[PDB]
Order: C-alpha cells, then sequence, then structure tokens
C-alpha cells in the first residue's frame, strides 16, 4: 500500500493492467453461465465410473503415470481454461467462487494465496477485521513456479500458474493477443519490482527463495520492443 | 540474580527473569551436549532431516538453519528461524497441522519435520493430539 502511494511507475503500470483486464472482461460478456460440461455431479465423473485412482488429491496424477479418463481430462482442461480466462479478465472472486462450486478446493486454496500477509494489530495503516494472507509469499511464488514448470498437467493450468507466479508461457502464448501479451509483461514486471523491493527492504527470509527467479525487470522501452516483436 | 544498569520501572523484574532463563538454558544445553554429540553421528548415516531436530535441542538456531538450508530444503530453514516463542506462528502451526491431518487424504509427511513444525506452536506435548511429542 505504501509502495502504490509513493511509486508512480508501479501505480500507472497497475492502471494499464486494470485497463487491459477491463477489455478482456467486456469481451467475455454475460456468457459465464452457459458452459455445458459432460460431468454434471462430480470431478472426473467418467474416470471414476471407468475405481483406479488410489488418491483423490491432485498430486496423484503427477506421482503416478496415466490414471485419468478422457472425460475427466477434458473437464480439467476446460476448468483450467475458464480459470485462466477469469484471471485474465480480472475476476478473482468469480474464479474462486466457480472453483468452490466445482469442487476444486486445492485450486481455490492456491488461488487465494496470492495476497500477502496483512495483520490488523501490527499494521496500523490498513487496520481491518482479521489477519488474511500467507507470510511465505516467496515460498508460495517458488511453489507456483515449480508447479508451472513441471509437466504432467494442463497447458492452461500451467500457464495460469506461471502468470500468477510472475513468468511467461508457451502453449497459451500462441493464441494470445497483443493486449494480453502486454498485460502479462506488465504483470511480470510488477511482480519482479515487488520482489526486488521486498529483497531490498529485508522483508523476506534469506532461505525463502527455493528456486532461482528472474531478478531483472523490464522497462517501458523493453515492453515496447516486446510488443513490437509480438505484433508489429 | 542482580542486574548491573538499572532501568526505569523497578517494580517488576523483566531483565533478571530473562537472564536466569538464559543461564538455565545454557546450562541445560551444556549438560545435554554430552548425550547429543553421540546421537548426531548415528543419525547422519540414516536420515538427514533428523540432524536439524537433533541440533535444535541444544539451543542452536543458526546451526540448525544452516543445516536445513545446506540439505536441499528451504522452507524448514525459514520456519526454524522464527523460534522466539511469540504468537502469530503459534496458531499458524496448529492450523497447518489440522489441515495436513485431513482434507487432502492423510498427507504422509516426514517424522522429523512434524516435530519441528509442532515445536513452533508453543506446545509440543500438550496442544498437539496428532503430532504429540510424548
Amino acid at each position: 500500500e505504501a509502495l502504490f502511494q509513493r511509486d508512480s511507475l508501479v501505480r500507472q503500470s497497475q492502471l494499464v493492467v486494470d485497463w487491459l483486464e477491463s477489455i478482456a472482461k467486456d469481451e467475455i460478456g454475460e456468457f459465464s453461465d452457459n458452459i455445458e460440461f459432460y460431468a454434471k455431479s462430480v470431478y472426473w465423473e467418467n474416470t471414476l465410473h471407468t475405481p483406479l485412482v488410489t488418491e483423490l488429491d491432485p498430486d496423484a496424477p503427477i506421482r503416478q503415470k496415466m490414471p485419468l479418463d478422457d472425460l475427466d481430462r477434458e473437464d480439467e482442461v476446460r476448468l483450467l481454461k475458464y480459470l485462466f480466462t477469469l484471471i485474465r479478465a480480472g475476476m478473482t472472486e468469480e474464479a474462486q467462487r466457480l472453483c468452490k462450486r466445482c469442487g476444486q478446493a486445492w485450486r481455490a486454496a492456491t488461488l487465494e494465496g496470492w495476497k500477502l500477509y496483512h495483520d490488523p494489530n501490527v499494521n496500523g495503516g490498513t487496520e481491518l477485521e482479521p489477519v488474511e494472507g500467507n507470510p511465505y509469499r516467496r515460498i508460495w511464488k517458488i511453489s507456483c513456479w515449480r508447479m508451472a514448470e513441471d509437466e504432467l498437467f494442463n497447458r492452461y493450468e500451467r500457464a495460469i500458474y506461471a502468470a500468477l507466479s510472475g513468468n511467461l508461457k508457451q502453449l497459451l502464448p500462441v493464441c494470445d493477443t497483443w493486449e494480453d501479451t502486454v498485460w502479462a509483461y506488465f504483470r511480470v514486471m510488477v511482480d519482479s519490482l515487488v520482489e526486488q523491493e521486498i529483497q531490498t527492504s529485508v522483508a523476506t527470509l534469506d532461505e525463502t527463495e527455493e528456486l532461482p527467479r528472474l531478478g531483472a525487470n523490464w522497462t517501458l522501452e523493453k515492453v515496447f520492443e516486446e510488443l513490437q516483436a509480438t505484433d508489429l | 540474580l542482580k542486574e548491573l544498569d538499572s532501568q526505569l520501572n523497578e517494580p517488576r523484574e523483566y531483565i533478571q527473569i530473562l537472564e536466569r532463563r538464559r543461564a538455565f538454558s545454557r546450562w541445560l544445553s551444556c549438560t545435554a551436549t554430552p548425550q547429543i554429540e553421540e546421537e548426531v553421528s548415528l543419525t547422519q548415516k540414516n536420515s538427514p532431516v533428523e540432524a536439524v531436530f537433533s541440533y535444535l535441542t541444544g539451543k542452536r538456531i543458526s546451526e540448525a538453519c544452516s543445516l536445513a538450508q545446506q540439505s536441499g530444503d528451504h522452507r524448514l530453514a525459514l520456519l526454524l528461524s522464527q523460534f522466539v516463542g511469540s504468537q502469530s506462528v503459534r496458531e499458524l502451526l496448529t492450523m497447518q497441522l489440522v489441515d495436513w491431518h485431513q482434507l487432502q487424504a492423510d498427507s504422509f509427511i516426514q517424522d522429523e519435520r512434524l516435530r519441528i513444525f509442532a515445536l513452533l506452536a508453543g506446545k509440543p506435548v500438550w496442544q498437539l493430539s496428532e503430532k504429540k511429542q510424548i
């Protein structure tokens, strides 16, 4: 909150993100409720119909080999694409509600961990009701980056995880537009700037960085050159 | 115990009570080191996660953090550094234990990490029905 008051670059860069998220929201329209899935009642209904999954958690597919059905994989891909579209439009609450209604408790918990820890008794500026957020922001970002880099998952889910952690993608970047690419670059630059500020202010721990992150942040000329090389 | 430089509030005793506790902890660590020096050699050839738990019992925070950081782990070294005995993390450890005890099946974690996670909640053999240290 103090950064966004003090720093005009961070604040104006977020206004560009909010603007690009508003465009993507206008394009989605009222159509969020007409998504017909083959599953009506339970996650991976067809795979469950065909017992072969020893664990109901999402780590079983990454631990074992092939153990899901085609209908379950299609439903998971559709859910990941819907979550990515919601995150690009700027409806985090709507995406969390959709995940909770579908039954993706792990996905909802991973998406709700994007906000940092803010205590109302310690921080006297933004005094609210209860303490929300996680204190291991760097650890959560490293875990999200590792999950996005790991294979044996959905192409849309990996891209959404990479965008939430602060990186780019390759499978979902082929059909991305110039505005979406610019918004992703601005979000990555804002995340890199926030990480650099947290590292310089001695906010995060020295052992919280499990994996190596890109400390170099792009500038206005770099973003312009990237947008040019993307869509002259 | 007697303090050297006097403070403003002389009605209570906060510096002497801390000095006595520090002296008692230093004496207990020196008394337990003769029985902890032999157990650290046999645990290094079995599981590397027990070294931090064995070194944390001798009032060694930095020595445990360095061993946790120089062994592949990263979250354990950042979690063991906040062993001051305050709140915040006390309820967070209990919440994490309650979430790992159910929800996502049973979550079979390591035996050495569970004790280190439960010791940061202010009660290792009291407020921990699942990961009891008894």
